[PDB]
């Protein structure tokens, strides 16, 4: 049972060895060096029923050390941990540990679980001075182990005692009778992948309700409840999107379009598995997908310039951050009017408004060039295309990025643009001193009715949007935001959270097209 | 100034030039500086060669090769026009990566940039990529050469396989027979001659070799390699190996 002091390697005696031929089984492994970190290839040793880490210079150990679901003992002497992970509880097949000469101040709750490990090593570690007095006991090792899962029970996982309020409906408008009109509902949601949702951000979020098996579980949920005509979501990843979301969603009617933020990169399949990307739902009954587009920049529309050249290296990414479809209207619920969807996600963070205007630029440049291919041929006459824009353009109401799609137009000396302004190359966008488009939106939860669409520990603010067409569409009711005091009596400083699946809120608006003639 | 510092800025170029200069010079000699060794397995082993593999496997799939260098000669033993050896320097953080400390110390002595590795080094996924194309490995004709060259064939292995290297010992000659049909393992040759014995700067001084670039770096071993090679040809062997005999051994495997 015990692993043999001596450090060294073992041969089979060659005489019986050879005759027999016998396979080499090494299920000890050794690492030394004074090694800084670890690598990842390490975890995928199953194999291993043995390993020693001691005598190193290891700052933390990753939660992926549990991947060694057959692994019985476990040596950390004399290295420069601070502090254990919680996913250590699940090794139960450990029988011996060692963590002597460490920086270690108080071990996790979960280590008691380990109900197999026979001896423990704590000497040389500042733990605090009952946890010493357990360990001087007789069988103080037992005593120990019970203790810590004795003070598990304290945290007592998914409690959920409270219990969450409906979110309240609001009506903006009654629906005009004086022309035939179309309505159909909307949302806007961003899922927050599991990619980018780690505890490091949202440290006031528990493990397991971070866990993406726990989330996907309460999301499908919330956009089942509001049976949306029209569903657009972000920060999907792309497996999730065709095996889990695309699944549920056809189930309760409706037929996606996904498209991936990257596509240059090209690497390993668990690489792109996780890749992110923004999504597009519509309930067949009502919609019908006449085209589909993952928006780009042609990089030739501008007139060939070495100002646009040098402009656009300091702007662009090789992601796409943009998807964009095109419905029709089912007879029953000769004209034929359509329907252009957008949706997009931009990553960047305020302090680069520069390339979030000038990608939002770009964005809905392409836009318009989109709906005129389209405008041609499949109108009826000549010839306008509605736009319903929905978006996570991560920037507030009042910034420029947004000033831009409301009031139509951005100055080319805004704050925003920051180095980049009155470059001339801006001026390319618009189709002076200001840049202008054709289109004349106007966002659904106008006047603030939503406080904040992300809140999180450190930001809360409006970030998520829904547009559209005023000349064309209107909004008759939008979804208000959560029950505020009940966030506070349940004392939420930010989200995700158990009851709270992302950390953005969903916009659902119920908007109204109007049909004319027949 | 034979020897050429390649980095991630001006790597695509100069694989065009090797497209055209592996057809006259098919020689390649080959080192490879990487972290050093960390792990050493324990447990009963068919073979001391046996471990010797096993011991390579563990720590080639752990550690990431730092620094590369390729010595392109025809087999008359002549370098090409212009430069003659590339120095290869990858992408290796100091903070993330795994390495053993004292190997990070004489990789410093020896010149190393970790800093401008770390911003400008290259990607070994993408490498893989070009190397594949440009057909120096896996194409009938091309020899290699190599001094103890188990961790340096090793680490080329997994990067242009991008897999961790096979259980069987027996699985790992398999792959490497067909991306590199011939290879002598210049220590291999060692064995058989009388009076070679060291390790690769004490041989140079046997046979009367100047040493080109900064001692102990990958480049500069790359190219001490190949000229050592044809000397101990021409010498012991009578400007002729035998395949068979020599080709596919490497040393301590
Ligand atoms: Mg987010
Ligand atoms: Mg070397």
């Amino acid at each position: 049972y015990e692993p043999p002091d001596p450090r060294r390697m073992y041969t089979i005696m060659s005489s019986e060895e050879a005759a027999n031929g016998k396979k080499s089984h090494w299920a000890e492994l050794e690492i030394s060096g004074k090694v800084r970190s670890l690598s990842a290839s390490l975890w995928s040793l199953t194999h291993l029923t043995a390993l020693h880490l001691s005598d190193n210079s290891l700052s933390r150990i990753p939660s992926d050390i549990a991947k060694l679901h057959n692994l019985v003992y476990l040596d950390l002497s004399s290295n420069k941990i601070r502090s254990l992970p919680a996913e250590l509880g699940n090794m139960v097949s450990l029988r011996e540990l060692h963590l002597n000469n460490n920086l270690l101040r108080v071990l996790p709750f979960e280590l008691g679980k380990l109900f197999q490990l026979q001896t423990l090593g704590l000497k040389g570690n500042p733990l605090t001075q009952d946890i010493l007095n357990l360990y001087q006991e007789p069988d103080g090792t037992r005593r120990l182990l019970n203790y810590l899962l004795d003070n598990l029970s304290g945290t007592a996982k998914r409690i959920t005692t409270e219990q969450p309020p409906p979110r309240s409906w609001i009506m903006l408008q009654e629906p005009d009778r004086t022309r035939p009109t179309a309505l159909f509902s909307v949302m806007c949601y961003n899922v927050l992948c599991d990619k980018y949702a780690t505890r490091q951000l949202y440290g006031y979020c528990p493990s397991w309700a971070l866990n993406w098996d726990y989330r996907k579980k309460a999301i499908i949920q919330e956009i089942l409840s509001c049976n949306a005509d029209i569903v657009s979501l972000q920060e999907v990843e792309t497996e999730q999107y065709y095996s889990f979301f695309l699944v549920e969603l056809k189930e309760r009617g409706y037929n996606g379009f996904f498209s991936p933020k990257s596509r240059a990169r090209t690497m390993s399949e668990q690489e792109r598995k996780h890749v992110d990307g923004c999504a597009i739902f519509f309930k067949t009954e009502k919609f019908t997908l006449v085209q589909k587009h993952t928006v780009e920049f042609n990089q030739l529309a501008m007139a060939n310039s070495e100002g646009s050249e040098a402009m656009l290296n300091r702007v662009m990414t090789k992601d796409n951050i943009g998807v964009a479809v095109l419905l029709e209207l089912r007879k029953e619920s000769t004209e034929k009017q359509l329907i252009l969807v957008a949706n997009a996600h931009m990553h960047w963070d305020p302090e680069y408004s520069d390339v979030k205007l000038v990608q939002t630029m770009m964005f809905l440049s392409e836009v318009k060039n989109i709906i005129d291919k389209a405008s041609r041929n499949l109108k009826s006459s000549v010839g306008t295309i509605p736009l319903v824009l929905c978006a996570d353009l991560n920037s507030l109401p009042d910034s420029g990025v947004v000033e831009y799609l409301s009031t139509g137009g951005v100055e080319t000396n805004h704050k925003d643009f920051k180095e980049l302004r009155y470059n001339e190359s801006l001026t390319n966008f618009s189709c002076n001193g200001r840049i202008t488009h054709g289109f004349k939106l106007q966002s659904a939860y106008e006047s603030g009715l939503m406080p904040y669409t992300n809140y999180t520990f450190d930001f809360k603010g409006i970030i998520d949007y829904i547009f559209y067409s005023k000349p064309q569409l209107n909004t008759l009711g939008i979804l208000g935001p959560l029950d505020h005091h009940w966030l506070v009596e349940n004392n939420i400083s930010g989200c995700p959270h158990p009851l709270i699946p992302s950390d953005h809120f969903s916009l659902f608006a119920q908007l109204e097209l109007l049909l004319p003639f027949l | 100034q034979r020897i050429c510092e390649v980095w991630a800025c001006n790597l695509d170029e100069e694989m065009k030039k090797i497209r055209q200069v592996i057809r006259k010079y098919n020689y390649v000699a080959m080192d490879t500086e990487f972290p050093g060794v960390v792990a050493r397995p324990i447990g009963e082993f068919r073979s001391n060669a046996d471990y010797q593999y096993q011991l390579l496997r563990c720590n080639v799939d752990l550690l990431k090769i730092i620094q590369l260098g390729l010595t392109f000669m025809n087999e008359q033993g002549e370098y090409p026009p212009g430069t003659s050896t590339w120095q290869f320097n990858f992408k290796f953080n100091l903070t993330e990566d795994m390495y053993a400390q004292d190997s990070i110390e004489l990789l410093t002595t020896s010149g190393i940039q970790f800093k401008k590795h770390e911003e400008e080094g290259i990607e070994t996924q993408y490498f893989a990529e070009l190397l594949m194309t440009s057909g120096v490995v896996l194409c009938e004709g091309v020899k290699w050469l190599s001094f103890h060259s188990g961790y340096d064939f090793g680490y080329l292995i997994k990067i242009l396989t991008n897999s961790n290297l096979p259980e069987e010992e027996l699985d790992f000659f398999e792959i490497l027979r067909l991306f590199f049909p011939v290879i002598y393992d210049v220590k291999y040759l060692m064995k058989s001659c009388k009076n070679l014995k060291g390790g690769l700067q004490e041989v140079a001084e046997q046979l009367e070799l100047e040493r080109i670039g900064p001692q102990h770096q990958a480049g500069s071993d790359s190219l001490l390699t190949g000229m050592a090679f044809f000397k101990m040809r021409e010498m012991f062997f009578e400007d002729h190996i035998d395949d068979a005999k020599y080709c596919g051994h490497l040393y301590g495997l």
